[PDB]
């Protein structure tokens, strides 16, 4: 899940 | 309300509960744990054991519904349908004992039962289960979780959600006196679609809720947040029911001769 | 602070509104796009609120301390109920209708015409009106949403009990909150928790619709909402 | 809707 996983690791 | 009133309510419900439901949890666990002398249940867990198990459509009194004739799956399906029909009648009677219920608009009485019935059936079904399987036929038998899971096509996915629910629900260790109040709380839900007069229903539920809360404090003094863990189960029941309804829709599509008992069609027509 | 400080849950809720300004983008002056379909305008709001949802969860005590994969799971499993709970509570300020995060107001008849009445009416009667009648405040809403977020039954969790424990801490903080703020009403805590059964059934039915507005396409939806819709 | 049998059960109950 590109978006969700990305948004969470910042 | 005063504690005495809450205690009277809880005792009243317990009595009418014992009188509506022949098989209580206490009697069920006594059988599962094998601590009740009067013949132990036969374990049906696979094709060859079920064949030996004539406790469903044979040597006894031909009551259990279906007998191979059209597969083991249709069998079980009809068996639950029948168990479902007996519960509706029992639940219906039990509901008439809840103070204030018969005084509600008849239409609302019908609606509350229409939506509450299956949530209650699954609640009570948990009493007949354990991590490995479920009791069947007044306790006269025992079908394993593994076997029900192995049924063909979609039939094999019916019980698993129920077993998952039962394990977590049984972890709460509630007794019949607890369940009696919980069940009444489920019936008196003011959020059911189509209700005409919500307030009367909510007012009665508030008193049942306070009764339940007091019951749990007294009956389970060492279990923290039990009241909240139990009410949480009421939303889990929503998922089990809708998920179950969906599967009944798959069966309806993949099988021309679905055939459902009229009481269930009536309940299931335009549900949620 | 106290495991589950109710002040921080309120701040999470407040930090990610609306709350003025955000109510004008497309309700009285302009409005990018131009979609002719209530379902479209709603799916756009959902998609937009999906980004703010991540930030909100990050402000919920202990969420960010869970493994990264556990957080993903929790959000994929609870996003629709979380989003439905937000706009339903926001819509207490309006009559027979819903207020989207995009500042757009969706009226009853439009939804009925679009063919999504019924599900829309359930939202209004089982969620919006119930919140209004008992007047649940933002702290309570925040706690209910946190209870939804912390679902120990989500498939794949590395430590289900750790999640259950967090949910129980919210149970404790919310109950304490009700007794301190609403001592006049002994049964408010339970009434708050009994708002969840309808949230779940309405959410499931909603997902059922989304999985139809997809397996038919015709002018697709937005990225992210579409990503969450790839099923849990 | 109607719900014929539910009405009956509420009204009377169930035979033996
Ligand atoms: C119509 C229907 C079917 C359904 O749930 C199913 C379909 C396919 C596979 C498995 C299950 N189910 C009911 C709800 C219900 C009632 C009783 C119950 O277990 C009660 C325990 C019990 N008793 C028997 C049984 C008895 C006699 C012969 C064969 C099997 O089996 C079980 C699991 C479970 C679920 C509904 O939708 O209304
Ligand atoms: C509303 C609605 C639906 C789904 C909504 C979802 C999944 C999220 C909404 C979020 C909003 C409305 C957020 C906000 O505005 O903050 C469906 C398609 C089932 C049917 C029509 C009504």
């Amino acid at each position: 899940h590109k978006i969700l996983h990305r948004l969470l690791q910042e | 309300p005063e504690s005495a009133d809450l205690r009277a309510l809880a005792k009243h419900l317990y009595d009418s509960y014992i009188k509506s439901f022949p098989l209580t949890k206490a009697k069920a666990r006594a059988i599962l744990t094998g601590k009740t002398t009067d013949k132990s249940p036969f374990v049906i867990y696979d094709m060859n054991s079920l064949m030996m198990g004539e406790d469903k459509i044979k040597f006894k009194h031909i009551t259990p519904l279906q007998e191979q004739s059209k597969e083991v799956a249709i069998r079980i399906f009809q068996g639950c349908q029948f168990r479902s029909v007996e519960a509706v009648q029992e639940i219906t009677e039990y509901a008439k004992s809840i103070p204030g219920f018969v005084n509600l608009d008849l239409n609302d009485q019908v609606t509350l039962l229409k939506y509450g019935v299956h949530e209650i059936i699954y609640t009570m079904l948990a009493s007949l289960m354990n991590k490995d399987g479920v009791l069947i036929s007044e306790g006269q038998g025992f079908m394993t979780r593994e076997f029900l899971k192995s049924l063909r096509k979609p039939f094999g996915d019916f019980m698993e959600p129920k077993f998952e629910f039962a394990v977590k629900f049984n972890a709460l260790e509630l007794d019949d006196s607890d369940l009696a109040i919980f069940i009444a709380v489920i019936i008196l839900s003011g959020d059911r679609p189509g209700l005409l007069n919500v307030k009367p229903i909510e007012d009665i539920q508030d008193n049942l809720l306070q009764a339940l809360e007091l019951q749990l404090k007294l009956n389970h003094p060492e279990s923290s947040q039990l009241f909240a863990k139990l009410l949480q189960k009421m939303t889990d029941l929503r998922q089990i029911v809708t998920e179950h309804v969906q599967l009944l829709q798959v069966i309806k599509k993949t099988e021309t001769d679905m055939s459902l008992h009229p009481l269930l069609q009536e309940i299931y027509k335009d549900l949620y | 602070n106290e495991d589950m400080p109710v002040e921080r849950i309120l701040e999470a809720e407040l930090a990610v509104e609306p709350k003025t300004e955000t109510y004008v983008e497309a309700n009285m002056g302009l409005n990018p796009s131009s979609p002719n379909d209530p379902v479209t305008n709603i799916c756009q709001a959902a998609d937009k609120q999906l980004f703010t949802l991540v930030e909100w969860a990050k402000r919920i005590p202990h969420f960010s301390e869970l493994p990264l994969d556990d957080q993903v799971i929790l959000l994929r499993a609870g996003w629709n109920e979380l989003l439905i709970a937000s706009f339903s509570h926001r819509s207490i300020a309006v009559k027979d209708g819903i207020l989207l995060a995009t500042g757009l107001h969706v009226h009853r008849n439009s939804a009925h015409s679009a063919g999504v009445g019924a599900i829309f009416d359930r939202v209004l009667t089982e969620l919006v009106s119930k919140m209004r009648d008992m007047q649940m405040d933002k702290t309570e809403l925040g706690c209910l949403r946190a209870i939804v977020l912390f679902n120990p039954d989500s498939k794949g969790l590395s430590n289900p009990a750790e999640v259950e424990a967090l949910r129980e801490k919210v149970y404790a903080s919310l109950e304490a909150y009700c007794k301190h703020k609403y001592p006049e009403q002994p049964g408010r805590f339970a009434k708050l928790l009994l708002r969840l059964p309808a949230l779940r059934s309405i959410g499931l039915k909603c997902l059922e619709h989304l999985f139809f507005f997809k397996l038919i396409g015709d002018t697709p939806i937005d990225t992210f909402l579409m990503e969450m819709l790839e099923a849990p």
